[PDB]
């Protein structure tokens, strides 16, 4: 888990290095941008069923096939359908992690790491997920700081589906 | 039972000290396992492994 | 001393010489009136046999002045009066409330019944007493039981017979006597592997698994790894103990894998010119080159020798090798 | 210990289900095999003095560096251990074929005899010669191939089942490897 | 490693012993079948990546415990180390079959894996389950006629069944 | 390696659910002592040497026997390496005190190092006097008022003084 | 449980040696003045908790701080115990001497008093401090040499056996060296 | 590794004193073999390959189980592990001889033996065999004053075989 400051600890503790005041400004600006990053964590918090399932419907308004194509691998059934907004919810609920501690920790550990193993097993398009991310991108209805702090760990989750 | 042909030495820049009491900016890095990592950053280790030895293609 | 076939004898050098010399039987339905010292010396025997070679002054022998008493006549040996003895605030300061509750339970084996516990089934008989009916049939949950009215007839003394296969205990249970037994130089508190404040197999005990079983009084027998699992489920480390299995494509590259047991390093012995290299005798960030020592390695039969060699050119003993 | 019968059990368990026709139509087979497996066992434990008798007198005989002064058999302890040590272990096998079920050799015998063994100093190679000397005496029994007592059974072919008393002392073997 | 060549000669090998004309006739049997060995390893490893989803997808199916959050497969790099096990019994097994005996399979595989996996906390009896749905894709898929002549290998398909029955009972 | 932020993170995955409302602000509340978080690490760097010299000058008029000719810390080459694992634990303590949680301190030193001060015949009893000795040092330059503006840092102190308690405990 | 009449016979039957009398001699030897070892064992056992009474005595004399608060001998509780701690090593160094090997103090003492001593942290230094105190504390009984006392003797050289008590004393500070 | 000069000195510093002037002079005695230690080095690395061939000469021959099929040293790199492993324990002993003292031998050939043989299986009976079939080997091949002259050389006879009997029962 890469945070600022379990990165800041690990230049200290290449250097066998007692915490400077280099190392002090790295936390003390993850601190400065912890007010604006935990109120776009709370507010997408509580607008999630909205944005999972209008996410949802995005996905199948641009590929119409997903719905209609038979097997396993596609939304054409009940549960065909459950298991793409599951999904969803869990790239919406990682992005929220990256706000409380400021980084791109935990979606490396629990999201990024492994996924391509499963695309490709599953049959599960990566360009599936980029409609869906880029409908949360510019449909959470955030402003200002608290927008930029939603939009970087957003296409952080784009640019390792790209 | 053959041993190597006896070369020689020269000048380079590791077969001296550096008198570099903390080292600040271009450390390269010592990525190990009696720091205990945990298995995200084993992931930062096998990453380092792969472009000391390949390159990074 | 050390030998296996040293004057045909595999466990008499293994720390087991007066544990099988002695029997300690007692011989009179009462003891007799007039001579005190042929049944004090039958005590002093047991303050030592059933609190485990701890130090029992007289400070706190004559705290305990009356339970040896009642047992002259009144009270049986073995089965009432180590029992008087197992309820006493001497046996409840070492064994039962300086440690957690299944360290209580895995001392109290070895102190009464003279054994190891295999698994949890058998921590599961023995912890569904003391949660629901107190403490006093919890120490007797164990005297009223077939483990205890068939070993011993009650004039005997109890004995250790964690190692035989009448005991019908387990294999892993031998494993674990080892680490519980270290000579009769021991006790509770002066054991490596736990003190008094701590528990001795919490793992090893629950999952039955075996463990290398080293000689006591061996080179390099100042040796017991530390304890972290690895995985991502369980949130654990990765570094800390070498694998005790060996699978894969270096399984059987190098031959048959085994696992060394190291006791320990230093910074003098790196170099192969006995020194050390004087300077800062350190990297920038100050730690040793094995920077925790007590570490393993698992290697094949293909390079045992040039490890053999690392370890001993560089300062490091070895406890044992087991092969996996 | 595992039974067999308890291991559909185990299987229809974290599965969820109840148990339908398809997995008992191997156990219903089972039942009327079992008395020639019935008929197996009772000649395996009654020519068990002839198997510890050739287990060590003739593992002894290809190395006979154990019976010289200093060996790893040479006093009368360790020559009555070693006709005893090897009489329990097939004492078990014959639980774990009645069961079916390997655990039972595992978690009380197969779990850490190998962990005593070099602190009790015996060696592994010795111990797999003279396990694997009683897994072909094993095998003939079962069949009527033997040859100086031929015993009595029925007429068939057990030789699934003469894997199977083969399928464990490989691993008897294996776990003191 | 051993094949089935390998093992009359460190069984005889350790007497010095030799061969003796008894055995060989029974090993240039093995030789006539040596065909039929080979079409049936080509018929696993050609099908080897829809075995192997399509079984791990049957066992999420009736184990819904693995998958949902903190279950034991819960993860991206959890989900993907439970699809590489399951390829690696698939290659080990198939590994035994064109030797003729199991040991390469419980010597390099199933040395230590059911405490490999008591010690990481898989439920061992739910890795058997997906196994033997990997027995039951794989013997019925090597009894199809197509691609081949037909020939009984009523003899040859019991092997393949009893390395998937020893990972069956390897891993509990 | 773990944060305080990261610590409830990877409690709310393991649940399958997003923060609470009470979660946020129990971090949010976390955000804005950080200045004081930030002052108390600044006094135990800026007298990074003044704390161990005068730490290890107390314990070695104290205890004699460590300087005693035969003694476990007597010659110079077990004198550095005295202070420098009086030192790593000053480093490996504020390590811990800036990222609010401990899981820095037990992993990257404490784990097993009674272990290893088991095989070198290290008296352990007096190293942890040596880090209690740093203890209260350590909160007498906390609590010191000079420099910055006065308020109250009573449980941040007691947070400090647990993470030496912690250490000091696991090296006997 | 070995003696200097039975170290033979751990050794021969490596030899599978019959006995004849050319290695008995030293035996021969070991009957004749094994009376100066029993007259030195009266002169032990009669005089031996003085040994101990001047042992930490002395230790504390020269090591001062263990005494002292984080010491090891602070309490009555920590010093008595290590006034039976060097008791026990000198009734087990005097087992030694009238038995003729290095049996007692090897197959009880030290078969584990290394990590003994390191689980309480016991110092070593000062744990062999007191032992070479008492190393020539327990030659003057011997020698008659003594400042305070004189035991009735007769007049040889012991000094085979005068310092095989220090060859006793050696291999005490094998393990905790 | 520590000499037979560092340990009057290593009992001078964990003591903790200066010299006695009866330590000097028991070094004396050193250099009273000391040239008669030197031709003794002579006796046993001139005749290297010498001991090494004519103690298993003998080894095999009362004891004929090592060249059985199925006995221990059959294979011929089993063969040559007798060879490296009969000389070390002569080249460490003649470490040891020059050394005077043992601490070298235990330090890098001696401790991790007894456990290194049973792990493998090759007997702790016939590797003190081949310490005794060179344990009279160098008793006659070093007792003979072929170049040096003629005195008393009474000590060193029962110094070097004082190392073979200590190697003997550390193996056992
Ligand atoms: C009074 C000295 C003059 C001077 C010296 C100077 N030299 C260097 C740098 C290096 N010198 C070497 C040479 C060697 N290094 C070795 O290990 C060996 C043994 C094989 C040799 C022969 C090397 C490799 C360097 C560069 C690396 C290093 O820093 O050690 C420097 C440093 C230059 C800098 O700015 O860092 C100095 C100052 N220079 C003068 O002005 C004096 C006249
Ligand atoms: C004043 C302190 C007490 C004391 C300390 C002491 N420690 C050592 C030696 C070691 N300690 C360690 C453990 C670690 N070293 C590390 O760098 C780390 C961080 C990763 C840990 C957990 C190790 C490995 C050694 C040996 C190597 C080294 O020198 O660092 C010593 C030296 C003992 C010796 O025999 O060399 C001392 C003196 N001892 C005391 O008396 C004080 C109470
Ligand atoms: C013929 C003598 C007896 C014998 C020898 C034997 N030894 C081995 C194997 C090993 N011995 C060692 C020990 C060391 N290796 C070293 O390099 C050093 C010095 C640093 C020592 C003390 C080791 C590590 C091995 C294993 C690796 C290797 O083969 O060298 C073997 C082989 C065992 C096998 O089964 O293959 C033999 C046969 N064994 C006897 O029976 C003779 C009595
Ligand atoms: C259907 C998936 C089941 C499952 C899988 C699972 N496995 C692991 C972790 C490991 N498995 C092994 C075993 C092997 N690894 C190998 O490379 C080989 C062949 C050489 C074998 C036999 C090992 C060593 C591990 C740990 C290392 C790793 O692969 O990560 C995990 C945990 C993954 C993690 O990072 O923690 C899972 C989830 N578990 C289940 O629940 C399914 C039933
Ligand atoms: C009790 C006697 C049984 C019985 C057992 C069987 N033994 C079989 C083979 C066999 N027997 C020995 C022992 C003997 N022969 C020797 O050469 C030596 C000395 C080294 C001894 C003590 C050996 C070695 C073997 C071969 C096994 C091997 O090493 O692989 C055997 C199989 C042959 C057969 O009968 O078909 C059996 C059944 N025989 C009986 O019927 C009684 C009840
Ligand atoms: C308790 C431990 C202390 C104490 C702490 C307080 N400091 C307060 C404010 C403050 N501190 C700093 C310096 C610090 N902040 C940083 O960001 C950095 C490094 C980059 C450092 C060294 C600043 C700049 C400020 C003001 C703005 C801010 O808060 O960051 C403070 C608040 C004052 C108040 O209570 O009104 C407290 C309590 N004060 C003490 O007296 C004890 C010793
Ligand atoms: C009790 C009085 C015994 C007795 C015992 C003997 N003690 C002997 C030697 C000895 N004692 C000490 C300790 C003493 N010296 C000190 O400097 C201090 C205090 C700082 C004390 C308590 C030492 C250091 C030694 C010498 C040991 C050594 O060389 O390392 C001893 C040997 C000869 C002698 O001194 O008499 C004996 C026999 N003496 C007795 O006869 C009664 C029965
Ligand atoms: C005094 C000369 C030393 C010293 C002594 C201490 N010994 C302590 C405890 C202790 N020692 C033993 C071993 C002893 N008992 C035996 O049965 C045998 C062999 C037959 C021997 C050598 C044991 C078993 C124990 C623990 C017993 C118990 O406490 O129940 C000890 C610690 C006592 C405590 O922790 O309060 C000390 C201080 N230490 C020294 O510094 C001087 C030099
Ligand atoms: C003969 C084929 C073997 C062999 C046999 C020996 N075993 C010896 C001791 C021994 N064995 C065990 C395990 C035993 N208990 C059981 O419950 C089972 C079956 C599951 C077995 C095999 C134990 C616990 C012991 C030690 C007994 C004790 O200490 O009381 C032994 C030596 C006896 C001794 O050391 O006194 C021998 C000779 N060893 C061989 O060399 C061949 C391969
Ligand atoms: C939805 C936008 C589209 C879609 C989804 C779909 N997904 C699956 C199956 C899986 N998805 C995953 C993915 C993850 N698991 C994780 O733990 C994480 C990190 C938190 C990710 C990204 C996995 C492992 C599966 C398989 C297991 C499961 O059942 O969930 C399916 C089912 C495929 C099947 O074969 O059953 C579907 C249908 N597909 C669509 O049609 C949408 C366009
Ligand atoms: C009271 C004790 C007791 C027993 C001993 C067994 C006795 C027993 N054996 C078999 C029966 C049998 N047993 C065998 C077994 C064999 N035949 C061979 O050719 C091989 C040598 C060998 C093992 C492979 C076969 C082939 C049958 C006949 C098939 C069957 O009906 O089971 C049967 C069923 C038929 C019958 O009634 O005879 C019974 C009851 N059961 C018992 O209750
Ligand atoms: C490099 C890869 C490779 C292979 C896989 C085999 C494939 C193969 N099989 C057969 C030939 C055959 N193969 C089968 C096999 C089968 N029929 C069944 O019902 C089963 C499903 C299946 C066994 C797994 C049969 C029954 C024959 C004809 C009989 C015979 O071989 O004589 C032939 C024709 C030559 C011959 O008859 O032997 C070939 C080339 N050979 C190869 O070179
Ligand atoms: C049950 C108790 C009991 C005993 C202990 C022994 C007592 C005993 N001690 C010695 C005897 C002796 N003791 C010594 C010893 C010494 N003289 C010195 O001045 C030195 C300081 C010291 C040497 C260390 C010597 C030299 C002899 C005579 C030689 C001999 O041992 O026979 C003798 C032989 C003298 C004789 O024949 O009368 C006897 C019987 N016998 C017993 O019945
Ligand atoms: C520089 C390297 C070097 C050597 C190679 C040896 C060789 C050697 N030894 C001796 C000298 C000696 N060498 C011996 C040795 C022996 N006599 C015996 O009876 C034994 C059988 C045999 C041991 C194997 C003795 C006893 C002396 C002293 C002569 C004497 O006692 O008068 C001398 C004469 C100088 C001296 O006395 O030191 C030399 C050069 N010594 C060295 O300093």
């Amino acid at each position: 888990m890469k945070t600022p400051i379990t990165e800041a600890i690990a230049t200290a503790d290449n250097q066998g290095r007692f915490l400077s005041n280099t190392e002090l400004q790295a936390v003390n600006g993850r601190y400065q941008r912890a007010t604006a990053s935990l109120t776009a964590a709370k507010a997408l918090t509580g607008s999630a069923q909205r944005l999972i399932t209008g996410a949802a419907q995005a996905v199948y308004n641009k590929f119409p096939y997903t719905t209609q194509m038979p097997g396993p691998a596609y939304a054409s059934s009940a549960i065909g359908k459950a298991k793409c907004a599951r999904d969803i919810g869990y790239y919406l609920r990682m992005v929220t992690y990256c706000l409380v501690v400021g980084g791109t920790g935990p979606m490396d550990e629990y999201l990024v790491a492994g996924l391509e193993e499963i695309n490709r097993s599953f049959d599960l398009s990566p360009s599936w997920y980029i409609e869906a991310l880029q409908y949360i991108k510019n449909s959470h209805g955030l402003s200002g700081q608290v927008a930029n702090e939603a939009n970087a760990y957003i296409d952080y989750a784009i640019n390792t589906l790209s | 039972s053959i041993p190597i042909l006896k070369y020689s030495l020269s000048t380079q820049n590791q077969r001296v000290e550096s008198f570099e009491v903390n080292p600040g900016d271009e450390q390269y890095r010592i990525y190990s396992t009696d720091s205990l990592p945990s298995s995200s950053e084993v992931d930062q280790i096998i990453w380092a492994a792969y472009r000391q030895i390949f390159s990074e293609h | 001393r050390l030998g296996t076939v040293s004057g045909n004898s595999s466990l008499d050098k293994l720390g087991l010489d007066k544990f099988l010399s002695e029997s300690n039987r007692a011989y009179t339905p009462r003891a007799q009136p007039g001579f005190s010292s042929e049944y004090e010396q039958i005590i002093s025997a047991t303050y030592k046999q059933l609190f485990g070679n701890a130090y029992i002054m007289d400070s706190e022998r004559a705290e305990m002045a009356k339970q040896e008493s009642m047992f002259r006549d009144g009270q049986l040996t073995l089965k009432d009066f180590c029992r008087a003895l197992a309820k006493t605030e001497q046996y409840k300061k070492r064994f039962f409330d300086s440690r957690p509750l299944y360290g209580a339970i895995e001392l109290n084996f070895k102190n009464i019944l003279g054994r190891t516990p295999d698994g949890l089934e058998h921590y599961r008989a023995k912890s569904a007493v003391y949660d629901t009916k107190g403490y006093e049939a919890f120490v007797d949950a164990f005297f009223d039981d077939g483990e205890y009215d068939e070993v011993y007839d009650d004039y005997t003394v109890p004995f250790y017979r964690g190692y035989k296969t009448e005991a019908n205990l387990s294999m892993a249970a031998f494993t674990h006597f080892f680490r519980m037994v270290r000579g009769s130089s021991t006790s509770d508190k002066a054991n490596p592997n736990s003190m008094q404040k701590d528990i001795p197999l919490n793992y090893y005990g629950i999952t039955k698994t075996p463990l290398a079983v080293i000689a006591p009084g061996a080179a390099g027998t100042a040796y017991t790894e530390s304890f972290a699992g690895t995985g991502s489920w369980q949130s654990g480390r990765a570094g800390l103990n070498a694998a005790r299995v060996a699978l894969g494509v270096p399984a059987t590259a190098n031959g048959k894998s085994f696992r060394v047991e190291v006791t320990g390093y230093t910074q003098p012995g790196f170099g192969i010119t006995a020194g050390t290299a004087v300077g800062k005798l350190y990297k920038a960030n100050k730690l040793s080159r094995y920077p925790r020592s007590n570490k393993s390695y698992v290697v094949g039969f293909d390079e045992l020798t040039p490890l053999y060699q690392r370890i001993t050119k560089n300062g490091g003993t070895i406890a044992s090798i087991t092969p996996l | 210990m595992l039974d067999a019968f308890s291991r559909v059990v185990v299987n229809s368990d974290a599965k969820a289900a109840y148990v339908g026709g398809s997995d008992l139509q191997a156990l219903k087979s089972f039942i009327a095999d079992g008395n020639k497996r019935l008929d197996a066992v009772n000649s395996i434990v009654s020519n068990a003095s002839c198997m510890v008798s050739d287990a060590v007198s003739g593992m002894i005989c290809e190395n006979p560096g154990l019976i010289s002064p200093g060996g790893n058999c040479y006093t009368n302890r360790r020559m009555a251990a070693c006709l005893r040590d090897g009489e329990i272990i097939l004492r078990y096998v014959s639980y774990a074929l009645l069961a079916g079920d390997a655990s039972v050799l595992e978690d009380r015998c197969l779990n850490g005899l190998k962990e005593t063994y070099i602190a009790l100093g015996v060696p592994t190679n010795s111990s797999i010669r003279a396990v694997s000397i009683m897994k072909a005496q094993a095998v003939a029994f079962i069949t009527n191939t033997a040859t100086e007592r031929k015993m009595s059974f029925a007429a068939g072919d057990c030789t699934s089942l003469a894997s199977e008393v083969a399928s464990y002392f490989d691993r008897v073997g294996a776990a003191i490897s | 490693m051993l094949d089935a060549f390998a093992k009359v000669v460190a069984q005889a090998d350790a007497r010095g012993e030799f061969l003796s004309n008894t055995q060989i006739d029974a090993l240039s049997k093995m030789v006539k079948e040596g065909n039929q060995r080979l079409d049936i390893v080509n018929k696993v490893t050609s099908n080897a990546s829809a075995i192997v989803t399509n079984s791990a997808r049957a066992l999420f199916a009736e184990q819904p415990q693995l998958i949902q959050p903190g279950g034991n497969a819960y993860t991206s790099r959890r989900m993907a180390a439970c699809l590489r096990d399951m390829e690696i019994v698939l290659r080990y097994v198939s590994y035994a079959m064109i030797a003729g005996d199991s040991s390469v399979l419980d010597d390099r595989c199933l040395n230590g894996l059911r405490e490999t996996y008591q010690a990481l906390g898989t439920p061992g009896s739910s890795v058997a389950v997906a196994i033997q749905k990997m027995k039951d894709a794989s013997v019925a898929l090597a009894n199809d006629t197509t691609g081949t002549p037909i020939g009984d290998c009523s003899s040859l398909v019991a092997e393949l069944a009893g390395y998937f029955d020893r990972a069956a009972v390897s891993v509990v």
